[PDB]
């Protein structure tokens, strides 16, 4: 029965190790991702949460009938 | 915010041109022909400095 239907304990042992490594890395990635989102939303210095401002190319830099702009 | 600096009344004094607008309009073409250089210098100062206090002379 063991020879025909099953494998040795090493396969399950090392598959468990691989699965555990993947799961732990995903957990730490999720925690880091939440922290990064919080910091970016608080400070606004990252690529995320970049809310639009007025484009400066719309300004007209020509004389304006009056010296004082 | 700071104190706004203003010229004294003494250096704002000048010999005024005391002719009415019709006289000025009658003379205007020759006036713009003859007095072009100082007028243009003043108006360049005016649109560059953007400050009346910097173009008094
Ligand atoms: C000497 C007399 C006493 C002997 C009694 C022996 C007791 C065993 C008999 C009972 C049958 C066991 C139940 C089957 C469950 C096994 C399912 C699974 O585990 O088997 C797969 C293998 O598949 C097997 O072929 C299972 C086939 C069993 C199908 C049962 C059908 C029987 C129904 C009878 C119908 C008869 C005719 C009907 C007429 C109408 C494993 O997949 P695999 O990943 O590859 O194997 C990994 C191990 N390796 C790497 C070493 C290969």
């Amino acid at each position: 029965i063991a020879r025909t239907f099953y494998d040795g304990p090493e396969k399950n042992y090392e598959k468990t190790m691989a699965i555990l490594q993947i799961e732990a890395e995903k957990a730490e990635l999720r925690l880091k991702e939440l922290e990064v989102r919080r910091l970016m939303r608080a400070r606004g210095d990252g690529p995320w949460y970049q809310y639009p401002t007025i484009d400066k190319a719309l300004i007209d830099h020509s004389p304006k009938t009056t010296p004082d702009n | 915010p700071g104190i706004v600096e203003l010229p004294t009344l003494e250096d704002l004094k000048v010999q005024e041109v005391k002719v009415s607008s019709s006289v000025l309009k009658a003379a205007a073409h020759h006036y713009g022909a003859q007095c072009d250089k100082p007028n243009k210098e003043f108006m360049l100062c005016r649109w560059e400095e953007k400050d009346p206090r910097r173009c008094l002379e």
